[PDB]
DNA sequence: TTGTGGGAGCTGTCACGGATGCA
DNA sequence: TGCATCCGTGAGTCGAGGGT
RNA sequence: CCUCGA
């Protein structure tokens, strides 16, 4: 009812200024007391019809703010959030170094085992099914061979490379 | 003024403290002696004011 | 949810908006932070084609107030005369009798001064409506509420940055630029220097094709996450840059404003939330530039987007004009005399 | 969400220039 | 509308280690 | 941020 919203601004807005000094006594941070006071006003205006006129609205609103702060405390203090060191450039990246990415992209001494000791039928099919991870039908398309050829050259190339 | 402060005063082209004004034009000088303050008037030789 | 001014162009001295609109920076402070209403547009023809009727109604209202004042004063005067006659009938001390008389005269003076305050408020309302124009500030909440209760459909007034956005919309930049050029050219003095200062920014906005509307924002950019890192610390702890907390406050306040808008909240609460949204965006951009800075744990101000560039620790001095390099080392020196130059 | 309940913590800095704001 | 005031600039470089 | 080195 539009009579309830005017009932609000009439005798409860003068309390809004005295509540700011109260929320500040709890949060000790003006940017947080303002968020708390506004959150209390949203919670009280949505359910203003639940207040019985004539009785004390100041004691009512104050208990709303007290309860929404105890909830907001345990809700957001469940995870401890603190600040970075004063220099942000000392927060380390967790990537491998140029030397680390060079030796990790190459291959060991076995690169000549899978190159010469295996036939090019096994070498090309094993290298593209494990490094690239293509689907079994995508490796079927690269060499013009069905599953019977691709799945076999892989099973046999692994036993081939099991040696050495 | 001092040392390095005077260097900064010059390189920044700031109006120096303890300013000594210069003459605008050739002329005759009239300096009025005063206990508290001085005063000067110049009458130009070029037919000026 | 509601536009916001870029604190760089409001609070950065000299106020670039304060020059663009030729408003004083304190008036801009009142408008943007919801202390004073500002008149965005005035309907000229409608105010002129109804001025006679509105003035007539005004005069009738004033006559009504004056008639009521005279009725009250006459009632009180007859009452005082009757009471003093009642006291003179009996034994009346001259001084207590004059005390009663002075009480009556004080009551009359109070009636008259109350009526005069009402008539003065009426005069103020009428003279203000007759002299309404864009860029004018109504600092009295009562005066604005009256000026909208009556004459409401003859103008538009607003608070916050939405009204500054409107004033920029209805702003003809070429007109003001040529006006300032004429002032500079055909005049001199301190007004000449002020006009040159204003022409700097006005001609900068004019000649380039950069819309001045850019000084007010309806969406805020968000820097990618890698440039505002969040790292897991030893245990359940975490660590973030201050940018993340500033973005969190902006987000939470915008969401609360949307809630208030949908909930049909009082204009006072929604204006509070719009003011808080503006302040949080100002903190995100340049914290501490207006008012006190926003503090995290331990009363420590939060590094804003502008802090990243400023100072020896900023990007320019610390990451662009000088850097840490590879293939480099350091050690204590000792004298080797056997060495060659 | 009813009957009470308004804050920390700072200044012990210095020199300069120009927009702001008031007389 | 003429300044006095207030507000906003700037104040060396590179290193080590320990903390939130 | 603090303590220290040139």
């Amino acid at each position: 009812d539009e009579e309830l919203t005017a009932r609000f601004e009439r005798d409860a807005i003068p309390l809004l200024d005295q509540l700011y000094g109260g929320a500040l006594r709890m949060t000790r941070n003006p940017a947080d007391a303002e968020d708390l006071l506004q959150e209390t006003m949203v919670k009280a205006y949505a359910g203003f019809r639940s207040f019985r006129h004539g009785t004390n609205l100041k004691a009512w609103l104050y208990r709303i703010l007290t309860n929404t702060y105890i909830n907001s405390y345990r809700r957001r203090a469940r995870i401890r959030m603190e600040a970075l060191p004063e220099d942000y450039d000392r927060v380390p990246a967790d990537e491998p170094n140029p030397e680390q990415i060079y030796h990790d992209a190459r291959l060991g001494p076995d690169l000549q085992a899978a190159l010469q000791a295996l036939p090019e039928e096994f070498r090309m099919a094993v290298y593209y099914a494990d490094v690239e991870g293509f689907p079994y039908k995508e490796i079927a398309e690269i060499m013009d061979t069905p599953i019977g050829t691709v799945m076999s050259r892989l099973h046999r190339g692994r036993r081939q490379l099991r040696g050495l | 003024t001092g040392g390095l402060p005077r260097v900064q005063e010059l390189f920044e082209a700031r109006v120096p403290r303890g300013k000594a004004p210069i003459a605008d034009v050739t002329g005759r000088v009239r300096l009025e002696d005063g206990e508290r303050f001085y005063k000067i008037t110049i009458v130009p030789d070029d037919g000026g004011e | 949810a509601a536009p916001v001014t870029h604190i760089w162009y409001f609070k950065g001295v000299p106020s670039r908006l304060g020059y663009l609109l030729d408003l004083a920076p304190k008036d801009l402070e009142k408008i943007i932070y919801f202390a004073a209403y500002v008149i965005t547009s005035v309907d000229e023809e409608m105010r002129h084609n109804e001025l006679s009727t509105l003035e007539a109604e005004m005069a009738v209202e004033r006559k009504a107030v004056e008639d009521q004042r005279d009725g009250e004063l006459e009632a009180r005067a007859q009452k005082l005369e009757a009471d003093l006659a009642e006291l003179e009938a009996e034994g009346a001390k001259a001084d207590a009798r004059r005390k009663v008389r002075d009480g009556g005269e004080r009551e009359m003076r109070q009636i008259r001064d109350r009526a005069q305050r009402e008539l003065d408020r009426l005069e103020d309302i009428w003279s203000t409506f007759t002299k309404l124009a864009p860029k004018q500030l109504i600092v009295d909440e009562n005066l604005y509420r009256e000026l909208v209760d009556r004459y409401g459909e003859y103008f538009t007034g607003a608070m916050g940055a939405e009204s500054i956005q409107k004033l920029i919309e209805n702003f003809d930049i070429d007109a003001e630029a040529e006006s300032l050029r004429d002032v500079i050219r055909n005049g001199k003095g301190q007004k000449k220097l002020r006009a040159l200062k204003r022409l700097k920014v006005v001609a900068a906005f004019q000649q380039s094709g950069n819309s001045p509307m850019g000084m007010v924002l309806d969406a805020v950019p968000v820097i990618p996450p890698e440039l505002r890192p969040m790292v897991q610390l030893d245990g359940g702890r975490f660590a973030t840059s201050d940018l993340n907390d500033l973005y969190r406050r902006v987000i939470n306040r915008n969401n609360r404003l949307k809630r208030l808008i949908d909930l049909g909240a009082p204009e006072i609460i929604v204006n509070n939330e719009k003011r808080m949204l503006q302040e949080s965006v100002d903190a995100l951009f340049d914290n501490g530039r207006r008012g006190r800075p926003v503090t995290g744990p331990g009363n420590r101000p939060l590094k804003s987007l502008s802090d990243l560039l400023k100072g020896k620790q900023g990007r320019f001095r610390q990451n662009l004009l000088g850097k840490r390099v590879d293939y480099s080392g350091r050690s204590v020196i000792v004298v080797g005399p056997q060495l060659k130059l």
